[PDB]
This record gives C-alpha cells, structure tokens and sequence, in this order.
RNA sequence: GAUAACUGGCUUGUAGCAGGCAAGCGAUCAUAGCGACUCUGCUUUUUGAUUCUUCGAUGUCGUCUCUUCUGAUCAUCGUA
RNA sequence: AUUGUAUAACUAGUGGGCACAUGAUUGUAAGAAUGAUGUGCAAAAAGGGAUGAACCUUAUGAAACAUUAAAUAUUCUAAAUAGUAGAUAUUAUACCAUAAAUAUGAUGAAUACAUGUAUUAUUGUAUAAAAUGGAAGAAGAUUACUACUUUUAUGAGAUGUUUCUAA
C-alpha cells in the first residue's frame, strides 16, 4: 500500500476451508462429517455464515454442532493477469436473483473485490448479502463479455489524461507547471 | 463503449488548410472560413493531406458527436472551393409580389403581399448575398461562401411570410425553397 | 377579507419621497448624443421668467380656422464663456482630467464663489503661469472624449431683480473633433454669444426649473383623497 | 511572519477559491484580488440565472430602503461573498474584514506585482472534465452591468505584453 | 507516451519520488499491476502515478532479472558552499 | 380557562378545485367537443368533530375610507 | 449471589398526571377518547440532534492530566477538499416537521428469442396550485449530492492516575 490508498492486493475478505460435525450422543455415536469453502474476514464470521447453510439444506441446528477445524489458503502469486467468472445469488428488494459476470484480475481473492465495487452501483446493497457459489479461471474461447474480449488482445498502447496536481502546498506562483 | 475510434476527412488540393492550437483556418479560392474547435475534448491531427480525429474511452453520448463535428468541418471544405445556391420561388393566388433589391444584396423588400400596405425587410446573414433572375421569372437564389448563415437566410424568409389568423390549408400563399445545389 | 371594488391608487410613487431641492439652479443629468459629422454648436442657454399673454394663429385643413394660443416669455440677455474642462473613461467611469479658466475673472463670478467678503479672498489669490496651462492643455487633447465648457449669466442688466450673484452652468459641446473642439472653446474666451444662434422657430426644447412654495399641507390638497362623510366625529 | 499577496482570480470556482481565503484572513494576513470578472460558475447558463432571479425578490415590504441591497459590480458581488464565511458581526471578524481588497481586471498599481494560484480550487484539477459552466462576469451583463467592454480590453494588452574570483578567494580566506 | 508493459512509472508528487517500478500487467482502463524493487505485486490505479520516458522489454524474463533493471553534508560544508556563491554576485 | 358562546392550532366526514381507464353520443368515427359503472389526489375559502392557550375582561354582524398580496385569468398581449 | 436476618412502636406527604417503544377497542380522521407490559419526565446534571420536558451516549463532593462513547472533519467551528463510481433535477434531515394512482426514457446489468423485439433488477423526469421578503441551520457546492469498504484525528459529573473534604 506504497502508490495506493486503500490495499487493492490482499482486500479484507479471505478463503476459509471449513468442516464442522454434531455432538455425539447415546442413539447416535459417530455422526456425518461435512466440509466446505466460505469468504469472510474470519473464522468467526465465517463459522456464522457456515452454520446457516446447514440449517436449510438439513434440520440441524447450530447450538447442537460443534466446530472441527478451520484453515486459511493462500495462493502463491505470480503476477500475471488472469480471466475470471463469478455466478452469484442475491438479495434485492422485491426477493432474490441470480447473474453472471466476467472480470479480469491478479488472484481470485482480488476479483472478489473487483465485484463489490461493481455491486456498490448497478445494485446498491450490503456486502453481506451476496452469496457467491463459484470462483473459477476462464481458459480462452468462453468469454462471452466483449470488455474482457477487448482487453485480452495483444500489444495495447493508450495514453492518459493528466489531471493531478504534483504539489501538496498551498500556493505557488503563476507559470509553474503542474506536469 | 469502445477502446479507440477514430475518423479520417480527405482534403483536396486547391483548398489549403493550415491549424493552430484548437483552431481552424480554410483558404480557398472563393473565400475564406475560420472554425473553432476548442469546445471539443478531442484530438486533432494533421497528416499528409487529410485531417486525423481520434477519441480514446469515450461513452455512447460522445461516441455520437465524433460523426457529427466530422461532418461539418467536412462541409467547411467544400464550401470554400465552391459556393452553394438556394433557388426560392413564390407561388400566389389572385395577388402578385414584387421583388426589389438595395444596398448591392444586402436588404430584400417584399411588396403587395396578399395586397397590406406596410412593406417587409430582410436582412443577410455574414458573407452572403442575392440576386435576381431574369430568366425564371418568379424566383431568386442566395449565394454565399459559408453554408450556415445561407441555410439560415432562406429559413428565415419562409416563417416570417406565412400567413396567420387564416385557415392555412386553403390559403396556400408563400415563399417556398425549389433546390439546393452549389455555385459550380 | 377582499376588497370590495377595484379603484386606482392616489398620487404617484415615482416622486415619493417629497423633498425640498438643494439649490436654486439645479444641475443637467442628460445631454444629446453628439454626431461628428455636423457642425459645432452648443446645447444650452440660462434665462429668466417675465410673464404671459397670448395670441392667435390659424390651420388649414378645405378651408381655414382660428385658434387661440397662450404664450409665455422668457427674458434672455447674453452669456460669456470663461473655461474648458475635459472628462476621460475610465473602468469605473467618466473621470474628469483638468480645468483651464481664463485671465480677467467677472467680479459675479467672484461673489458666487465668496460670498460676503469677497474682496479680500480675490485680493490674495494669484493665477497660474505660462507653463502650468501649456501642460494642462496638451493633457485635455491626448486623453478626453467629453468636453464641457463653463458659462455664466448677466443679471446686472436687469435691475429689478436686485442681484449681482451671477449663476453659472456647464454645458456640453458637440463637434466634429475632439481636438477641433477645445480651438474652438479656446477662441470663444470672454466673448458673448445670444439665443438666437442655438435655437430656431419650431425646435422643441426641455426646461429645468423649481416650483412654487405651498407650506405645511394637510392629505387631501397633496394626494387627492376622497373626504368623509359630514355625520363623522374627530 | 504576516505576508501581503496578489492573487490572480482567473480560471478559479467561485465558492470555492473563496473558501480558501477565508482561513487566511483570520490569522491575519493580508491579501488582494485581481480579475475577478473572470472567475467561473459551474452548471448550464440557465439554472445561474434562475438562482440569481430569486435573490433579486428578497425586498423589505415595509420600508424598502431599509432592506437587502443587491450589489451589481462584480468586486462588490465577489466581497458578499466572502463575508458570509466569516462572523462579521463581532470584534473578531470586524479586524479581518479591514485587511482585504478586490478590483476589476488589472489596474495599474500592479503590473509589475507578482500573482499567485490555488492548486485546490483550479477548475483543471478540482472536477471531473467535459461538463458545461460560465464566467461571472458574462453573468452580470444581463443584469445592468454598464461596463464589460472596456475592461475587456485594457487588461489583454497587459496580458499580452507579459507573455578575480581566485583572488578574493585567498584574500578572505 | 502511453501505458504498455515494461514503462517506467514514479509517484506523482515532485518530492517524495525517490522509488520507481516496471508495469507488468494491463487490468482495466484505470488499473495496472507494478513491480516494486522489493518484489511484491501491486494493484493501483492511474491516478497515483506519473510517466517515464523509458521502455523496457521484459517478454521473456524471470522474476530476479526486472529487479536489476529498477537500480551526507553537515552544517560546516554547507558554510563552504554559500561563500563560493557569495563572491560571484558580488563581483 | 378542571367547563361552553369569539380568534388561533391538529383533522377533512361536508365544501371547492383537479386527475387515471374507456361502455357509448357525435350521419360512418372512442379521445373536434362530451363521457356511464368504478378508482387516486390537493387547498383551508362553507359546515362539522375535539377542548391545547385566554373568565383579577384580547370590544360582536354589516357598511364607509385606504394600502398591499396569490393563481385556479373576465377582458387586453403572444402561439397551437 | 448475599454477613446479617427477623420482629415491634410512633408519624408525615399523596389520591387532576403526561410521553416514548410493542400490541389492541370506538371513530372517516385527529397533538381525539379509553384499557394491557416495560422505561422515563414530573423530582435528572454534562455532550449531541441549529433551536425543543419525554429522542441518542450516561450515575452523581472540589480540581489537574491521558483514553473513548453519541456525533462529526470546505468555512463560520476543534479535527485528512485522505478512495472507487454514478446522479442534470437550485438534488442533500432516524423520531421530524407529506406525496399517490398513472404515462414514458437511460445502462459497455441479466435471461429468452430473432444488430434488434420481450420480461427482471437499479435509476431519472412529468403528474406537483396561494396569500408580507426566504430557508439543506447559513454562505455556497456538480469531487461540500448519492451508494459501498479500510485507516488517521477531534470530542461528555463516562472510564483510568495523583492531592484534599464528609459517619
Ligand atoms: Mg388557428
Ligand atoms: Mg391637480
Ligand atoms: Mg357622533
Ligand atoms: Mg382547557
Ligand atoms: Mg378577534
Ligand atoms: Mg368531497
Ligand atoms: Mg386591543
Ligand atoms: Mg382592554
Ligand atoms: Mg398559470
Ligand atoms: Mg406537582
Ligand atoms: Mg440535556
Ligand atoms: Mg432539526
Ligand atoms: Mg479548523
Ligand atoms: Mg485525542
Ligand atoms: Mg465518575
Ligand atoms: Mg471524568
């Protein structure tokens, strides 16, 4: 976080591999074991979005579970761009949608956060309520979005704009250049 | 919204071109325009003989305007090499008009229209003129180096003698516009 | 509520609020464009008020009438020039630039200047010489637009009036040329000139003037109100 | 350690360049204001006018000298402005307020005086770029400003104008 | 100039710039990846950065090799230096 | 003023002024001009419902004189 | 969890109450009338909501120094015009000081079909009329408006450290 102001490359969330089971009882010693990927900021939170899952897909409630063990992936990076596609469901208004998009970033923890900047606009919601179902690296002929189709050619060359100011001072004199 | 775009305008010989910073200068043989384009957040290049306009990141409202201001500096051209000719005829019914001319082109007076007494004026727009023709027996053509100020002259005519307070689907007494072509 | 039926105000507010004027001889705000392709002539004249009579005049219209005019007469002896100024523009407006009077000063002008003592203040006093008034001059021609001359009255020929304070004015030149214009003002100095050379027959004319003097006036005699009715008490 | 400064208007918002000063009156500095005819007003020409025209309702009923006066020169419309930054009512805003000038275009106590600007206010680097606005004192015109021309000129005249030693080394030592 | 891979790019203030960095890769239209000289990948935007006039070709390099491309006066000498400076108007 | 007759305040049943949809009238043609059965609003200008302030006192209806303000414009001005 | 618990004797004031949150009965509706559970004002300080009996932080002798809460950081006014993007309408308040049925636009949004036609999500304008000269608190703002994250700082008889007074 040298030339930015906000850290762009390791964003608050994180991947955390899960696996929890119930608490063994007389009628029923050594019950199923279950295991799973969420994104949050901890373990913590990330034991509370876990235990909800399990409560729709099957009736077992979260005061009768007990937490296995919890562990954090990282991935070691190399530096080139990749493509990327994330399916998603979520929470509106009017009830729940599901879509599709495509984005172009450095590692998948960083083209999540590349989604909740889009989602700040077109959809106006809470971080909280996206649910994300897959994180997957596109090979090429599947990218169905002409921005990232037009981004992916080679030997690319555009200028820029200047607009930025290179003096943090109050005044300065008339015919000084800010280049 | 696409990454580049970029059109060309081909130039051609007799008519010279030469630009400063944001700023248009067309000599030719029938005269002379300026044009500013410093309103534009654009790029303007001029390469061998042909004018060059690129615009880099730009959105579907500014995607429309590259075409536009294309085309009316593409107008700028040809109307220095040649002249444009508007042909405006007067239909009557039971009254007749008549045409007079003064200060060499610069004032035409409108008489006897559907027979009121208070005579009518008109003046000409910047670098325009208009002369008569003796030939067609009805009608006068405005002849000017610049197309905006003649497209406006013959527009202006044509609202300000039409007739109101009357039912205008029968009256039917005017200045209509024939044709548009150039000079030469 | 409303009120009941419409009626138009009393008075005009153009003229609210009602004040005495501070001075006898009020000043001009406004002078005619000047064009400078006609001749030079001037735009102004002082005289006094005498009386009213009237006569008549006739109209043809065919066959003739007879119609019966009252006229006024205004009293006008002859005015003398006695100084040039010059005004400038500026951003923030007209500026004046500088002031030439002449040599020999009329002793009216003297008393409207200095009112009761007025020979031992002129007695002090002493005039510019030749160098002040060659640098005043060529500082007029390089940087005016506006030139006014100074005119004062005779009253003293008038002995009714019982004065010897002589009113002054400025008035406006319109000419031809700006530097043509202060040679012309330079030769007329001390000379005199009558009405006849301004105005002619049929050229109407604008008059400044002060009105008559009425005192303390109740509501009705300034404004024109409706009075009461007779049955009313207070 | 106070310091007196020109400053060129030109190329500056309005309200915010205004803001700026406002802070360096009151720890009592001096300062001056050239061109301010030049400053600009972002929005369309057509919403500026519709704001101005309802500033110019505001009138007492009663008396209507003794009510909100509408100045029309733009030195005079810029100093209402910067007074409503500052608590002009007490002692403490009364001393401020007795330390700055402004004037129209350039007059010609300043030709040779250096000018400065604001890198926080210039309308290059404050904003987002390609949207509509309007100077001021293209503004004023339609309201009965008598003088817009000749300033005009008399200020781009002036912006046009503009643009043994080994010895006494070993001697003293 | 432009942006393509292997510009030379600074801080944008005119103090301060003492670092520099190669672009790896392209984003977006505001995003780019650098390489800083201590070998961490970072994602910022455009707006931080000014330009080099500088390109350099790294199509087939390793990690360790666009590294090497990136690469005291007391109060008695700054006495020194002020009079060699004094004498020179005052002639 | 623990409690009415008058002003003020919250409310809009009643009063006043507009809207949405379109069965039909208009010689055939829903919308030149009107519009049934139903549905959604605004204003404080009628009349009600309540009793927050005044009972050691705020002078009632109408009329006469006079100033100013609102648009939901009767003429006068410009368009369709 | 509580070092006390239990029992007698004598005597005053009060018996017109109101508000917030949750849920109800009558009434077209009300700052309307009448019940149920909890906490307040009455009888309660300081800081914040521009201003306000009841809203939000919060327990109490006289002072000094550091850390926070509620709320804020262009200027009045102590404290970074510290980031990504969109909004063209004189846009912008938890209680709180109003807006509907209805008709149509726009996105490098999504799905189905043949560059375009259908729906869904987000969002703009019209509908939108009053009595002395006006209220986002004001000047003014289009990067001082709106949506979503991380740091830094300012800021209460609160909470810590030291001195002193009360059975
Ligand atoms: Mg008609
Ligand atoms: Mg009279
Ligand atoms: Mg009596
Ligand atoms: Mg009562
Ligand atoms: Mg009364
Ligand atoms: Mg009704
Ligand atoms: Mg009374
Ligand atoms: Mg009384
Ligand atoms: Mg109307
Ligand atoms: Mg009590
Ligand atoms: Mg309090
Ligand atoms: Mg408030
Ligand atoms: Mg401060
Ligand atoms: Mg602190
Ligand atoms: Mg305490
Ligand atoms: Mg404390």
């Amino acid at each position: 976080m040298d030339f930015a102001k906000r850290n762009y490359t390791v964003p608050p969330f994180k991947e955390y591999k899960l696996s929890a089971c119930l608490t063994p009882t007389s009628k029923n010693p050594q019950p199923q074991i279950y295991e799973s990927t969420i994104y949050a900021q901890n373990h913590v939170f990330a034991r509370s979005k876990f235990f909800k899952l399990l409560n729709d897909k099957y009736k077992l409630k979260p005061s009768k579970l007990v937490l296995l063990g919890a562990e954090e992936i990282k991935e070691q990076v190399t530096g080139e761009v990749k493509n990327y596609g994330i399916s998603f469901v979520f929470r509106c208004k009017k009830g729940l949608q599901n879509s599709y998009r495509e984005f172009r970033a450095i590692s998948r923890v960083s083209a999540l956060d590349f989604l909740f900047r889009e989602a700040a606009i077109r959809i106006r919601c809470k971080r909280n309520d996206i649910f994300v179902i897959d994180i997957k690296e596109l090979e090429d002929e599947e990218i169905k979005t002409g921005k990232v189709a037009e981004f992916n050619q080679p030997d690319l060359k555009f200028p820029v704009f200047g607009k930025y100011a290179n003096t943090r001072d109050l005044y300065v004199p008339v015919n000084t250049n800010l280049s | 919204t696409r990454i580049l775009t970029e059109r060309k305008i081909s130039i051609p010989g007799e008519c010279q071109v030469d630009l400063t910073k944001k700023c248009f200068t067309f000599t030719g043989p029938k005269g002379k325009l300026v044009h500013d384009c410093s309103k534009y957040l654009m790029y303007f290049t001029v390469e061998d003989s042909e004018i060059v306009i690129r615009l880099w990141h730009a959105k579907r409202k500014q995607i429309a305007l590259a075409t536009t201001v294309t085309s009316l500096l593409r107008n700028s051209i040809t109307a220095v090499t040649k002249g444009f000719s508007y042909v405006m005829k007067a239909v009557h019914k039971h009254f007749s008009i008549n045409f007079e001319i003064k200060e060499n082109g610069k004032v035409l007076l409108i008489k006897n229209f559907m027979g009121e007494k208070a005579p009518r004026e008109f003046r000409m727009k910047g670098q325009a003129v208009v002369k008569m023709l003796p030939e067609r027996k009805g009608c006068i053509s405005i002849e000017g180096p610049s197309l905006p100020d003649v497209s406006q002259t013959a527009g202006d005519i044509t609202n300000a003698c039409r007739a109101k307070k009357l039912d205008a689907r029968l009256f039917l007494d005017g200045i209509y516009v024939v044709e548009k072509t150039t000079m030469v | 509520s409303c009120r009941k039926f419409n009626a138009p105000r009393h008075g005009s507010l153009a003229f609210c609020p009602r004040k005495r004027s501070k001075t006898i001889r009020p000043p001009i705000r406004a002078f005619p464009k000047d064009d400078p392709s006609s001749k030079i002539h001037l735009t102004g004249f002082i005289g006094y008020k005498a009386g009213m009579t009237h006569v008549v005049r006739t109209k043809t219209v065919q066959s003739l009438k007879e119609i019966l005019d009252a006229v006024t007469i205004v009293e006008t002896p002859a005015n003398v020039i006695y100084g040039v100024t010059g005004y400038e523009q500026t951003g923030r407006g007209l500026k004046r630039v500088a002031t030439v009077f002449s040599n020999h000063i009329d002793q009216g002008v003297l008393r409207r200047r200095y009112g009761l003592k007025w020979e031992e203040i002129s007695g002090k006093l002493s005039g510019l010489s030749i160098e002040d008034t060659e640098t005043k001059i060529s500082e007029i021609k390089k940087r005016s637009c506006v030139i006014r001359v100074l005119v004062h009255s005779q009253p003293s020929k008038i002995p009714v009036l019982n004065l010897k304070k002589s009113h002054t004015a400025e008035i406006q030149v319109n000419g031809g040329s700006i530097e043509e214009k202060v040679d012309w003002a330079l030769e007329h100095f001390e000379k005199e000139f009558n009405v006849q050379d301004i105005f002619g027959v049929d050229e109407n004319l604008d008059v400044i003037g002060v009105t008559k003097g009425k005192g303390f006036t109740g509501v009705i005699k300034r404004f024109g109100v409706t009075k009461q009715p007779r049955k009313s008490r207070k | 350690m106070h310091k007196h400064i020109v400053v060129d208007a030109s190329n500056h918002v309005a309200g915010k360049l205004a803001s700026k000063i406002a802070k360096f009156l009151l720890e009592g500095h001096k300062v001056t204001v050239l061109c301010t005819e030049r400053s600009i007003l972002t929005g369309p020409l057509d919403r500026s006018i519709l704001k101005f025209k309802s500033f110019m309702n505001k009138r007492c009923r009663v008396n209507p000298r003794k009510g909100p006066f509408h100045h029309v020169l733009p030195s005079m419309r810029f100093k209402r402005i910067i007074r409503g930054m500052i608590p002009y009512k007490f002692h403490k805003g009364k001393e401020a307020l007795k330390n700055l000038e402004c004037h129209e275009g350039i007059p010609s106590e300043f030709i040779n005086s250096e000018r400065v600007m604001f890198p926080e206010c210039l309308l290059k680097y404050c904003n987002k770029p390609g949207k509509k606005y309007c100077l001021l004192g293209e503004l004023l015109v339609k309201f009965g400003w008598k003088h817009s021309k000749i300033v005009k000129e008399l200020t781009d005249s002036i912006l046009e104008k503009e643009k043994e030693l080994e010895k006494r080394l070993l001697s003293l030592k | 100039k432009f942006i393509e891979l292997g510009r030379l790019v600074a801080p944008i203030i005119k103090k301060e710039r003492n670092i520099k960095a190669i672009i790896i890769g392209i984003i977006d239209s505001t995003f780019v990846v650098l390489k800083k000289s201590n070998g961490e990948n970072e994602v910022c935007p455009v707006s931080s950065l000014i330009l080099l006039d500088e390109v350099y070709d790294i199509k087939n390099l390793s990690s360790e090799e666009i590294v090497k491309l990136i690469e005291a006066s007391n109060d008695f000498e700054r006495f020194k230096n002020k009079l060699r400076e004094e004498v020179k108007k005052n002639i």
